[PDB]
RNA sequence: UUCAAAGCGGAGAGGUA
């Protein structure tokens, strides 16, 4: 709060010129000296929808300097995303950044158009991606995710969708690793997989149940799909209904 | 040399 | 002093509930206390109805299909584990399922007595197709939280009535959030935020009283003694 | 960019998976919702990395229990080395090899032995887990914790026949931590001196190459080059559908079974047109390129391609060259730059057998890289060689030096042969 | 009216354009011109800038 | 600096047990300046030396004047290190004894040595010997961690390690700031400025002690007694004790209570979590003095006056001021404020300018001395001059928000995060932790040893007892500091009585659980005692802005500096960077209006104001600089 | 339903308290939920007493000296700082201190009204050497937390008053534990064990009830208002 | 009617990322 007040300084004497008629400008230099309460009221609504361009010393290609939105905190340090750290070489050890504030109308809507740090996917080098997580959320998505021979407390349940799965884990009835039976009606694309069919039960009414390793397709009679069951882990459909979801919403 | 003298570089949004 | 209001009422596809509140303005650290001491109750505190038994005739055992029925046996007792249900009076109840010819069986052909009410009347259950019975027998009993048989799965042959694992959970899902509220340059002030996601038997205004009248009585006995 | 279920990824989640996710919404769902889940990626791991309680201790440290003998072994054969050069046997020059070959192949041996003691014992130890999982530790820094640091070198470019056998969690001695400064002390020096050379090699190329920016569509030309895999001889190291994305070809391409069309002229290739053509043979396709185009002083549109940040045809004036003088110089200062052990390989029968060598294949008598004498071949010949049960079917190679001759009892894993495997001599 | 709906709303307008330098200018004009046609004393709609309004504008023209 | 190359800035054989191989620079520095050993000294030659024990019959004579040579004298002798193990002080044990034989490390029997090395800390500096568990760490972080134990701050209340390496009482009686007794006598007066100690019929001997004064780099050099009135002290005890140090030695920070587990983000990549007791409990508070000065001149026009009668000021701005234009002692002072009243003789009714000096943007504290000097009282003054008057003023910082924080192993970190104490985890027995550090960070950089430091604090805290662990202690066993570590934890776990102190099945770990849901973690973490130390690069001395000011004199270009209110420079590679973009507004907005366009920044600055477009831009100044520069050659 | 009752207490060397009470039966899992929410009250939203400011006699600054004292004026205020004291009005009061001569000055020197009272009367408050004297003045306030300096309380009515950080916090350690106390069929009963250590201002009960009372009021608006 | 009194260049040494 102590640098925007003085980087946007024209804006807020505008604003306080305009709205809440102040009269001259000489009063609004004399009322922000001064520390009104309103002068912080006047600059939340001046900095709102205008970006701010922010850099780093050795600027080594193009994504070491970047405009994002600014939000007013309490302190004297800047906060960066920790999504952005690869990308600008940061670290959290005592490495400082630069702000600088773009002045006319073109310079504003440029900045947003080219520069906003959540249009910077690929890199230019090569197309690979440049915004993953990196250290400890691959650490976590790692130990959710994983297997635990012990500690397999209701092992063997059958459920209803994913979100009956992750209510029934949510208050606690079955462990994070243990192996569970869910209805999934999908695509799925499980590793150390047994492509060739198993256990084929020619049934009555010519219904046939093929029983695969972590698949239990029941098939009508040289016809369509009937239904669908994936043995998996709790962990696993937590991570996937969070990935569905995100896209789906 | 745009840049030294201080007007629109030829390349992107300066393009024409 | 604060005060709490609810911003949005929704609801969901005929059958569930949403609603969310803001209670506004608590001292500092306030925020966690209240929402977690509100999440834990209304998730694991609050009574409700569930079904617990059923028994289905003509299984037609050494496979677990039932003649003229498209499902079997595992998908009709994990589609019929999921019907809402509401009861009036505190013992338990008995519903039954009759229904014949080319038709889909939804939850509006269970017959329960006056005093049990279905919340979706359209519930998928079964298709009966051209030529085939459906007898059922339902059970529906009281109870809180998420039960578990022990040394039962779902697709066997139990003596008579077959045991189910039942969700007594009125409350889906519940989430809270705390944010700023300070206003000036002074001390902080919290705002709260919880949603709370219903199945339909009870509005999401009633389960947040439920659970303050169950937090009330366990704090007042720790006051007037020690 | 919508329409695209995604797939129930029954597996577990490293961080190449992650990358593969991250692509993979981008290329179906467009570049704002790949923000989104990111975002919600980052507070899953956020959430659920504090729950678990990982922290790291000094019992999580394990040091695989038949170091000792290990040890042993490689020490009562370097005694019979130098019993031997004491007795004259052999020179200064020959010693000094058997020495640091047997250190060299006992580091590979105790690293084999430590990455499989983790695996089996304890899955979901800490550092196991995050290194293993890609967050950020190594393989090379795993082992001077928990394995031996091996042979290191003088402040010139020797080898001190000293090793360090011991890692972090025992303690080097006083004599270690000198031998291991030098090394410390030559890559802090390196570091310091290579900022000078990249920075300076950065603007001599941005100034060569600053006025080539896209002013053309088209120069209309028939001319490229043959775009090719890059291989190490029997192995490849570079495929070529990683080289052929965001190309134009230059002429139709055609399936080398029939004459089915897989490309026609000027057409930019994407990923799934790059494997069809990588899976159906095809060893060269001629594309076009900045090389070979004829247009007034700068690129065309078309003679570039792709523009690589974005996955689309490069746009009108777009400043190409400080985009190439950056890309080549960006990396500059990550370019920070023991003898034969696996690179060549013993056979040992693990029979107990008489030699049926003979007369067969070209044996001249040779004396090796260590004071022992053998037989150098060069022509390749099957080993025949009584082998208890039945004879041998052994293959030897050009160049092999064979150990073992006619009238000799072989035991059980006995040393047999050496063979290389796929030429500077030096003064 | 959400941070999130300009982003998608800003993305939708760089596709459906042929050229990303050219949209940019595009916009600038729009918001120039709409700021100064507010010089009404009127204040129709003060509280969204002119950027954003260019924005959400030339979104809606593209149905 | 062009000249030294590879070559000299190496480590050679030479060195050994002369110049320490860890504590240089980092940067164009590195190997060009370097730090001499702990034992090594030199001769009228202006050679350096170090000493040697003789070795007779493969006994070691430690009886026999140790004698120093220099490094040409051994090379021809074998010379075994500091380390080897004796019996009774006599023969050496072993089979196989490694040596040095003309720059070339051999092994011998041990009836062919010659001499030994005296301690097995010969071959580093003094900074790097007081790092226990040295021998477990790599040599980068040993170099980053002696670098920083040099820019540690005084605290308020300053406190020994508990497992200290055993020279602390050396490496602060240097400094000349400790009091030790000469007498073995009885103390007669104690005060906080004055000491009296009397012998047995022996005279008094009287001490005066410094207080509150300043540093070249503006920090407290205090003084304090230790001792009360009429109490036995012996010869070379202790009597007062400096800013730096507790009784007798160095005290650099402060033991507080660590876990090593990840928080919700807070821990990444080197950021600091810390609770907020470290702040009510002034835990990491110092105190900062600084100087300012003004002169009173003599010009052609006239001289100058100080005096209170300043020109264009209401008398709500002197309320502080003495009636002579000079503050007062104990006065809080805010930015802006007057310190002395000057007025210059102006030329042009009145004729006197007023430029008296005032405290700088962002300074603040309590005034402590305003010693003042003058003409006609024995003063020397440069010439031209009538008056100096230099004032003081002190303060108290705390830790906050983006101050650097460190440990003897060289692990840094800003902080980022200060918790209330109901959200810190805690332990079973009901007490809140003071750090979370996160374990992503120690065995990528292998830092071993700030482990071991932990859980032999926290022994030590449960027993009182104050360790003291020398470095290489590997030569008595196998492994030395792990079994040292887990006997003291067992012995604490005996005596105090808790069970869940140590846990076999997990020596270092035990059960956590979450201040805010009050669930416990899923596995247990690793706890203990950290020594810490809060360096000098505080945020408060590194946030600047600007939005305009002044201007250089030649370019017309923004002036640079913190102390002017100085601008950004754009160098250019972030030109570079803009051009790569596609941007050409934002740059030529830069380039002309923001920096040299004489009229542009004007009608830039009022279009703003006034809310209207702004206008287009023309030539900047340097330009024309140039070409008038060119046009002269 | 379910008792509360006090097993042990104590009081120290400092004059501080300790106590533990068992609270039982709960209902599986509600264990947690009570213990974490008294824990959190306890520790932050409790009311104190605290020295707020203090003049002594002959000094301006926190960096002087006064001759005789063996301790400087930063060392005093670091020990008046921590006197725990106990008020019965809610009013801030002055209490004066003047002593002489060769004496260790100890919190039994300071006298305050009939309604304020010192809780440990053997604090160290500086040493005096022969014909040095020490006079003093204190105020004492109300308030909860941690209370930094704010350089705004410039009025000329308090002329000379050095001020402090105040720090209320009447209660320094909470724990607890939920054991299983199972009466022997299937019920899965509950029983919390709670400690408490005080600074002696009041006891562990009366800071029980004042929680327990706090978190009442909180958890009341909400009961049938929504 | 006028503004207006606070800004200055170079050299050396050390440090942070
Ligand atoms: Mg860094
Ligand atoms: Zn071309």
């Amino acid at each position: 709060r102590e640098m925007a007040i003085e980087l946007f300084q024209p804006f807020v004497i505008h604003r306080l010129i305009k709205n809440h008629s102040i009269n001259n400008i000489k009063q609004a230099k004399k009322l922000i000296q001064k520390n009104d309460p309103l002068i912080w009221d006047v600059l939340e609504e001046v900095i709102e929808g205008h970006p701010v361009m922010l850099n780093r010393a050795p600027t080594l290609h193009r994504l070491g300097i970047q405009a994002f939105e600014p939000i007013l905190v309490e302190g004297r340090a800047i906060q960066l995303h920790p999504l952005v750290c690869p990308a600008f070489n940061a670290d959290f050890d005592g490495d400082q950044m630069a702000v600088h504030v773009p002045l006319s109308i073109e310079a504003q809507a440029e900045a947003r158009m080219l520069m906003l740090a959540s249009g910077n996917i690929l890199s230019p080098a090569t197309g690979q991606p440049i915004v993953t997580p990196s250290q400890d959320m691959v650490l976590g998505c790692y130990y959710l995710t994983a297997e635990n021979p012990g500690a397999q407390k209701g092992a063997g349940r059958y459920f209803a969708n994913l979100e009956d799965a992750i209510r029934a884990f949510e208050q606690g009835s079955v462990d994070l690793h243990a192996w569970v039976w869910v209805r999934f009606d999908g695509e799925v694309e499980s590793e150390g997989e047994s492509d060739e069919p198993e256990s084929v039960v020619a049934a009555d009414d010519g219904t046939v149940t093929k029983t695969y390793r972590f698949r239990r397709i029941r098939e009508t009679e040289d016809g369509q799909r009937l239904s669908q069951y994936v043995k998996t882990t709790p962990g696993r459909i937590l991570f996937n209904n969070t990935v569905q979801t995100a896209l789906i919403h | 040399e745009n840049v030294i003298i201080g007007r629109l570089i030829p390349a992107g949004t300066g393009f024409k | 002093t604060f005060q709490v209001e609810c911003v949005e009422s929704r609801t969901e596809a005929d059958q569930g509930q949403y609603g969310r509140f803001s209670i506004e303005p608590l001292a500092r650290g306030q925020g966690t206390t209240v929402g977690n001491a509100l999440r834990r109750v209304l998730l694991s505190n609050l009574e409700g109805t569930a079904v617990t038994a059923v028994r289905i005739g003509g299984v037609n055992h050494e496979f677990a299909t039932i003649p003229g029925v498209r499902e079997d046996v595992l998908d009709i007792l994990l589609n019929v584990r999921e019907l809402v249900v509401h009861a009036h009076s505190p013992q338990p109840q008995i519903g039954r399922l009759r229904v014949v010819g080319p038709a889909t069986v939804t939850a509006a052909d269970v017959d329960f007595g006056p005093e049990v009410e279905v919340i979706n009347p359209n519930h998928y259950i079964a298709s009966l197709s051209e030529g085939a019975t459906l007898e059922m027998e339902l059970k529906v009993e009281w109870g809180t939280g998420y039960r578990a048989i022990d040394r039962s799965h779902d697709e066997t042959t139990a003596l008579d009535f077959l045991q189910l694992d039942a969700v007594f959970m009125p409350v889906r899902r519940v989430n809270y959030s705390v944010e700023d509220a300070r206003v000036g340059e002074s001390t902080a002030i919290d705002r709260l935020v919880l949603e709370v996601w219903t199945n339909g038997s009870l509005s999401p205004q009633e389960a947040l009283s439920q659970a303050a009248s169950c937090l009330v009585a366990l704090f007042e006995p720790l006051k007037n003694v020690s | 960019e919508a329409k695209s279920a995604p797939i129930f990824r029954n597996r577990v989640i490293d961080k190449k998976q992650l990358k593969k996710l991250i692509g993979w919404t981008f290329a179906h769902y467009g570049t704002a919702k790949t923000a989104v889940v990111a975002d919600d990626l980052k507070a899953l791991g956020f959430r659920y990395a504090t729950r678990a309680g990982v922290s790291i201790s000094i019992d999580d440290l394990k040091v695989p229990g038949s170091k000792a003998e290990l040890l042993e072994s490689a020490e009562k054969r370097i005694q019979e080395t130098e019993d031997r050069y004491t007795r004259g046997e052999i020179t200064e020059v020959e010693r000094f090899q058997k020495v640091i070959d047997t250190w060299a192949n006992t580091n590979d041996e105790l690293t084999d032995r430590v990455v499989k003691n983790f695996r089996e014992s304890d899955p979901l130890n800490s550092v196991y887990m995050m290194a293993f999982s890609g967050a950020r530790g190594n393989i090379s820094q795993v082992r001077q914790l928990v394995g031996m640091r091996g042979l290191m070198a003088n402040p010139q470019g020797e080898i001190i026949d000293l090793p360090i056998k011991t890692n972090f969690r025992e303690g080097l001695t006083v004599t270690e931590y000198i031998i291991s400064s030098y090394g410390a002390r030559k890559g802090l020096v390196d570091t310091a001196l290579r900022t000078a050379d990249s920075g300076y090699l950065t603007r001599r190329l941005v100034d060569v190459s600053q006025d080539v920016i896209i002013h053309e569509v088209d120069c209309g030309t028939s001319r490229g080059l043959f775009v090719e895999a890059m291989t190490d001889g029997d192995r490849i190291l570079i495929p070529i559908s990683q080289r052929l994305l965001g190309r134009v070809t230059a002429e139709a391409v055609l399936d080398p079974s029939t004459d089915e069309v897989l490309a026609e002229a000027g057409q930019d290739i994407n990923e799934d047109l790059a494997n069809r053509i990588e899976k159906a043979g095809i060893k060269k396709v001629k594309v076009r390129s900045p090389l070979t185009c004829e247009a007034a002083r700068s690129v065309c549109q078309k003679c570039y391609g792709w523009s690589l940040a974005h996955a689309q045809m490069v746009d009108m004036g777009e400043a190409v060259g400080i985009i190439a003088a950056q890309s080549i110089g960006e990396p500059g200062t990550q370019l920070t730059m023991v003898f034969t052990g696996e690179t060549a390989r013993l056979l040992r029968a693990p029979v107990a057998g008489t030699i049926k060598l003979g007369k067969k294949a070209r044996t001249r008598p040779y004396r090796t890289r260590h004071g022992e004498e053998a037989l150098l071949a060069e022509a390749n010949f099957d080993l025949v060689l009584e082998g208890k049960g039945r004879k041998e079917t052994f293959a030897i190679l050009q160049g092999s030096t064979i150990f073992v001759q006619d009238g000799d009892k072989v035991a059980a894993e006995a040393i047999l042969a050496e063979v290389p495997v796929s030429r500077t001599v030096e003064k | 009216l959400d941070s999130q709906d300009l982003l998608f709303k800003a993305e939708s307008l760089i596709v459906n354009s042929t050229n990303r330098y050219h949209v940019t200018l595009q916009i600038a004009r729009r918001a120039k011109q709409a700021r100064y046609e507010e010089m009404e004393n009127l204040s129709e709609e003060t509280g969204i800038k002119p950027v954003l309004r260019a924005i959400l504008e030339m979104s809606d023209e593209l149905n | 600096r062009e000249r030294a190359g590879f070559a000299v800035r190496d480590i050679h054989p030479s060195h050994y047990g002369r110049i320490c191989p860890i504590e240089t620079p980092e940067g164009p520095n590195a190997g060009l300046i370097g730090s001499l050993a702990t034992h090594a000294r030199v001769n009228d030659y202006g050679f350096i030396e170090t000493p040697f024990w003789r070795v007779e019959e493969g006994r070691v004579r430690k009886d026999l004047a140790p004698v120093y040579m220099t490094a040409d004298q051994e090379d021809d002798l074998r010379v075994a290190p500091g380390d080897v193990a004796t019996d009774d002080a006599g023969y050496i044990l072993g089979t196989t004894i490694p040596v040095r034989y003309r720059q070339d490390f051999t092994t011998t029997t041990p009836e062919r040595v010659d001499y030994v090395a005296l301690s097995p800390v010969q071959i580093i500096s003094v900074a790097t010997s007081l790092i226990p568990f040295l021998e477990h760490d790599d040599a980068n972080r040993a170099l980053m961690g002696s670098n920083m134990q040099r820019q540690a701050v005084p605290l308020l209340r300053p406190e020994r390690p508990l497992v200290g390496t055993g020279l602390e009482p050396q490496a602060a009686r240097d400094s000349g700031m400790v009091i030790t007794s000469p007498v073995d006598g009885t103390i007669s007066y104690v005060d906080a400025t004055h000491i009296e100690v009397t012998a047995d019929t022996g005279e008094k001997y009287g001490y005066a002690l410094q207080k509150y004064q300043r540093s070249n780099q503006d920090t407290c050099l205090n003084q304090r007694p230790i001792v009360f009135e009429g109490d036995r002290v012996q010869r070379g005890q202790v009597i007062a004790d400096g800013s730096a140090t507790e009784k007798g030695e160095l005290a650099l920070g402060q033991n507080i209570l660590v876990a090593y587990m990840p928080w919700e983000g807070y821990n990444y990549e080197d950021a600091i979590l810390i609770s907020e007791r470290l702040v009510y409990d002034d835990v990491y508070t110092s105190i900062h003095i600084e100087k300012f000065e003004i002169e009173a001149r003599q010009t052609k026009l006239g001289p100058e006056e100080i005096t209170r009668e300043i020109p264009n000021v209401g008398e709500d701005a002197l309320r502080q001021l003495d009636e002579n234009g000079i503050i007062r002692v104990g006065a809080w002072v805010e930015s802006g404020d007057i310190l002395v009243g000057k007025v210059t003789p102006k030329g042009e009714a009145r004729d006197v300018r007023d430029n008296s000096l005032r405290v700088p943007n962002g300074e603040k504290g309590r005034v402590v001395d305003v010693r003042l000097f003058t003409r006609e009282q024995g003063d020397e003054l440069p010439p031209g001059a009538n008056m100096v008057v230099r004032v003081y003023v002190a303060q108290k910082r705390k830790i906050q928000v983006g101050d650097k924080m460190a440990g003897r192993h060289g692990n840094k970190g800003i902080i980022s995060r200060i918790l209330p104490c109901e959200d810190m985890p805690y332990l079973p027995d009901g007490t809140p932790l003071d750090i979370v550090l996160n374990p992503l960070g120690v065995p990528s950089r292998m830092n071993v040893g700030q482990v071991f430091e932990c859980m032999l604090g926290w022994a030590g805290q449960l027993l009182d007892a104050r360790f003291k662990v020398t470095p290489f202690d590997e030569m008595y066993g196998a492994e030395a500091s792990r079994l040292t570590v887990n006997a003291k934890l067992s012995e604490a776990r005996e005596q105090t009585g808790q069970p869940w102190v140590f846990s076999d099945d997990e020596p270092g770990k035990i059960q956590v659980y979450d201040g805010r849901t009050g669930e416990p973690f899923d596995r247990p973490v690793t706890v203990g005692r950290a020594y810490m130390l809060k360096l000098v690069h505080l945020v408060d001395d590194k946030i600047h802005a600007r939005s305009t000011g002044p201007y250089s004199l030649v370019t017309q270009q923004p002036l640079g500096g913190k102390a002017q209110q100085g601008g950004q420079r754009f160098g250019e590679m972030e030109v570079w960077a803009l051009e790569a973009y596609g941007a050409a507004y934002i740059l030529q907005e830069l380039l002309t209006v923001k920096s040299d366009d004489m009229q542009g920044r004007n009608e830039a600055l009022n279009a703003i104001v006034k809310g209207k477009a702004i206008p287009r831009p023309g030539t900047p100044e340097s330009f024309k600089v140039l070409m008038r520069e060119l046009q002269s050659l």
